[PDB]
C-alpha cells in the first residue's frame, strides 16, 4: 500500500560497482594487488538517481564474489583490507600496510560463501551532498594471501546496497549526457530535446 | 502572494535595493548568487568578509512595473546549491533550456518558486531559510543558493510603446549570525 | 519662494524639524520608481543611486502612489542635502505623454521656534 | 474633498451653472469677483440691484471631465478684497506669476484652497462665509472676494486627442440676506 | 586611588592600551588632547569621523614600573580647554614651568589631579565626566581636554642600573553617544 515509492524502497538492492582483474600474466595488475576506491556510481544508472536530490545520508553493505575468467573455483585465500579515509594505501605487496592493525582486513577462501561487511556513516558533516558550490568513503584493497605469486587467474566482484536512506531538497532530473566526474558539465554544442517530436500541434 | 521555502521561517541556532535589469524582447533570463551578491555592500558586506562563520536567512522581493498593453510571464525560483555547467549584477542564462546546468527548466517548479504575469500580478515574495549540512559555514568560499528570474513567456507590446521593462530586486537579510 | 523663507527672514536665530510633499502630475497611465535621499550635515553629495541606497532613503512609485512626503530631522542656525535619483525608467504606454512634472510642497513642523527679530528688506516704498 | 473657509460655516447675523471654460495647453488661468458673478442672474440678480444692504454666504464647486490620457493640475483659491494691479464669463490672468497684483503664486496655498490632479480627481468644493468688517455692505459698489483658477502644471495629450478640456463652475447662495 | 573629577561619574543626555613613554633623567612633560589622541583608533576611531555630535566621559589609569632603587615623582592632572600658547604618541612641553600656556606648574593641583611617588605607589586613576558649553560638540573640530604627566621631581638613580622608567597610558570610553 504505497510502500513501493518510499526512498528505502527506491534504493533497496545489491548492484554490481566495480571488478578487479588479478591477471597470472600481463599488464593490467603486475602484482598480485588493486586498489579500489569506494563510489556509488560504478552502477550505471545511480548517478541520476541519486542526483535527484542535494542531501544523502545511508550506510552500505558488500559483497564479494571471486572466481576464475572461466567460472571455475580453486583454492585459494584472499585478504581484503578496508583502508578508511584519511590512512595511507599500499604501495606493494611488501608493504607494511597490508599488518597495520587499524585496518580491518577479512581473511576468506574462494571455496566459500562469498564475504559481506557492513560501513557505517563516514562524514564529517551531517550528510553528503553530490553538489558544492565552491565525499569520501573509503577505500578496499584486495590481495592474494602469499609471499610468492598465485596459479591461478582471478576475478573480484563487488556488489553495494544501501540501508536507511535519507534525502532532503529535491532537484530537477538529468537531462543531458554526462561528460566528466563530479561535474554538471554538458556538451554545450549538441543540446537535445527532453523527449520525442511530432509533425504538428494539431496532429496526434 | 507570500510563499515560504519548505514551510519554515528563519531561526536562530535593513532592506537592500540593488540596481535595475532591463527586460527586453530577446532576454533570456539572469541569475544572483548568495551571499555573493551582499558581500561588497554595506555593513553586511564588512561583517562577511571580516569574520570567519556566516549564517542567515533572506526574504526577497521582485517587482516590475509595465502598462496594461504589455504582456509577458516570469518564473522566479530559488535552487540550493546552483552550480553551472558549460557580483550585484548577476550573469546572463547561455541556454535558458537547460538552465546552463544540463536539467530541464519546465521542472523548476519543484523548488520554492513564483509565477510573475503582467496582465495578473507585478510582484512575488520569496522566504529563504538557511539550508547547508554544518551549523556555520564560510561566507567568501561557499555560495548557498541562488536566484534565477527566467521569461518563459516572451514580452511582446505594439510600437510606440516602451520597449524595456524594468524588474527591481529588494532583499533583507533575516536572522542573521556571525 | 516659500512663505517659511520670508517670515524666517525678519528673525535672526531659527531650529526645528521641516517636511517636503512632492505631487506628481503625470497621466494615470505611466508608471516609475524614484529614490529620495536625504544627507546629514557634513556630508557630501553621493556620487552615485547605489551608494544613496547606503542611507536614510525612501523609493517612491508613480503607479501606487500621487504624493510622497519626506520629514527633515533637526536643522540649526553647513546644512542637510535631498537629492532625487531615477530607480527604474519612465514607462507610458502609446498614447501617453512621454513627459510629466513634479510641484514640491514646503513647510514646518510644530517644534519650530524663531528669535531675535530683524527687519532686513528691500523692498521700496516708492 | 470638501473644506470650510477658516473653519467657519455661513450663518445669520438653487444651483446657479454658469458656462463653460476651455483649458488648452497655453492658458494661463482665469477670475472671478463676487457677488458681481451673480448680479445679472435671475432672483438672487434682481435682489441684488433691488436693495440697499446684502449679506450672503457661498458655495462652489469646480468640476473638469477629461480622459485618462490627459495631465495637468489645478490650483483652486479664494482671495478676500482681491484688488487687481497694473461678468458672469471672468478675465484672464496677464502675469500669473505675479497673481496681476504683486503677489508670488507660489504663497497662494495660503487661503482657503484645493488642488485638482487629472491623474487623481476631478472635483473640488470650497465653502465661503462672510467676510467683511461691517455687518452690511453694498451688492454693487463692494466685492468681497474673488476666485481664481490657475493650472500649475500645463495641460498635456498625444495628437488625435481632445485638444480642450471643459472646466465649469457652479456655486449656490447660502444663508443670504437682503 | 581613584579620584572622581568634580565628583560627578560619566552618564547619559573596551581597554586601549597606547605605547609606552620611557621617563628620562632629563625629561621635561608630555600632554596628551582627547578625543584626539583616540580618533585614529578602532571603532571609537572610525565612529569619532563617521558621525556629527560626539558626546562621552572617559577613565585614565596611568602606571609605571621601577625598581626600589629608583626615586621620582610625577604630577597627573587633567585640565579642560587647554589651549596651547607659544595623535597617540603626544607632545613635549618646551616650557613646563609656565605649562607652556602662560599660567604657573604649581596651581596646577587645583584641577582633577594624582601624585605618583615611587617610593610609596606606582599608579593614578581619574574619571573625567563630559564637560561643554553645549550638549553635543564635533569630534574632529573640539578637543574637550588635555591630559598631563610631568615631573616635579627629577628621576635619579645608580649607575648600573636602568636608565629608562616605562609610563604606559590606558583609557576606557565611559557612557559614549554618537
Amino acid at each position: 500500500s504505497t510502500a513501493e515509492t518510499t526512498l528505502d524502497s527506491f534504493f533497496s538492492r545489491a548492484g554490481l560497482v566495480g571488478e578487479i582483474d588479478l591477471p597470472l600474466k600481463g599488464t593490467t595488475n603486475p602484482n598480485g594487488y588493486a586498489n579500489w576506491d569506494i563510489d556509488i556510481t560504478g552502477y550505471a544508472q545511480m548517478r541520476r538517481k541519486v542526483e535527484l536530490f542535494t542531501y544523502m545520508r545511508f550506510d552500505a553493505e558488500f559483497t564479494f564474489v571471486a572466481c576464475t575468467p572461466t567460472g571455475e573455483v580453486v583454492p585459494q585465500l584472499l585478504q581484503y583490507m578496508f583502508v578508511p579515509p584519511g590512512a595511507p594505501k599500499p604501495d606493494s605487496r611488501e608493504s607494511l600496510a597490508w599488518q597495520t592493525a587499524t585496518n580491518p582486513s577479512v581473511f576468506v577462501k574462494l571455496s566459500d560463501p562469498p564475504a559481506q561487511v557492513s560501513v557505517p556513516f563516514m562524514s564529517p558533516a551531517s550528510a553528503y551532498q553530490w553538489f558544492y558550490d565552491g565525499n569520501m568513503m573509503g577505500t578496499f584493497s584486495v590481495r592474494t594471501v602469499g609471499t610468492s605469486k598465485s596459479k591461478y587467474p582471478l576475478v573480484v566482484r563487488i556488489y553495494m546496497r544501501m540501508k536507511h536512506v535519507r534525502a532532503w531538497i529535491p532537484r530537477p532530473m538529468r537531462n543531458q549526457n554526462y561528460l566528466f566526474k563530479a561535474n554538471p558539465n554538458y556538451a554545450g554544442n549538441s543540446i537535445k530535446p527532453t523527449g520525442t517530436s511530432r509533425t504538428a500541434i494539431t496532429t496526434l | 502572494n507570500i510563499i515560504v521555502g519548505y514551510g519554515e521561517w528563519p531561526s536562530y541556532c535593513r532592506f537592500y535595493t540593488l540596481d535595475t535589469k532591463l527586460w527586453e524582447k530577446s532576454s533570456k533570463g539572469w541569475y544572483w548568487k548568495f551571499p555573493d551578491v551582499l558581500t561588497e555592500t554595506g555593513v553586511f558586506g564588512q561583517n562577511a568578509q571580516f569574520h570567519y562563520l556566516y549564517r542567515s536567512g533572506f526574504c526577497i522581493h521582485v517587482q516590475c512595473n509595465a502598462s496594461k498593453f504589455h504582456q509577458g510571464a516570469l518564473l522566479v525560483a530559488v535552487l540550493p546549491e546552483y552550480v553551472i555547467g558549460t557580483g550585484a549584477d548577476g550573469f546572463e542564462l547561455q541556454h535558458p533550456y537547460v538552465l546552463d546546468a544540463g536539467i530541464p527548466i519546465s521542472q523548476l517548479t519543484v523548488c520554492p518558486h513564483q509565477w510573475i504575469n503582467l496582465r495578473t500580478n507585478n510582484c512575488a515574495t520569496i522566504i529563504v531559510p538557511y539550508i547547508n549540512a554544518l551549523p556555520f559555514d564560510s561566507a567568501l568560499n561557499h555560495c548557498n543558493f541562488g536566484l534565477l528570474v527566467v521569461p518563459i513567456s516572451p514580452l511582446d507590446y505594439d510600437q510606440g510603446a516602451t520597449p524595456v521593462i524594468p524588474i527591481t530586486i529588494t532583499l533583507a537579510p533575516m536572522c542573521s549570525e556571525f | 519662494s516659500t512663505l517659511l523663507g520670508q517670515l524666517c527672514g525678519y528673525y535672526t536665530q531659527w531650529s526645528g524639524s521641516l517636511e517636503v510633499t512632492f505631487m506628481f502630475t503625470g497621466s494615470f497611465m505611466a508608471t516609475g520608481k524614484m529614490l529620495i535621499a536625504y544627507t546629514p550635515p557634513g556630508g557630501p553629495l553621493p556620487k552615485d543611486r547605489a551608494t544613496a541606497m547606503l542611507g536614510t532613503h525612501v523609493i517612491w512609485d508613480f503607479g501606487l502612489q500621487s504624493s510622497v512626503t519626506l520629514v527633515i530631522p533637526w536643522i540649526s542656525n553647513t546644512t542637510g542635502l535631498v537629492s532625487i535619483w531615477y530607480q527604474t525608467n519612465y514607462v507610458v504606454p502609446i498614447g501617453a505623454p512621454n513627459t510629466a512634472y513634479i510641484i514640491a510642497l514646503a513647510a514646518a513642523q510644530k517644534n519650530f521656534t524663531m528669535k531675535l527679530c530683524k527687519d532686513a528688506s528691500d523692498i521700496l516704498q516708492t
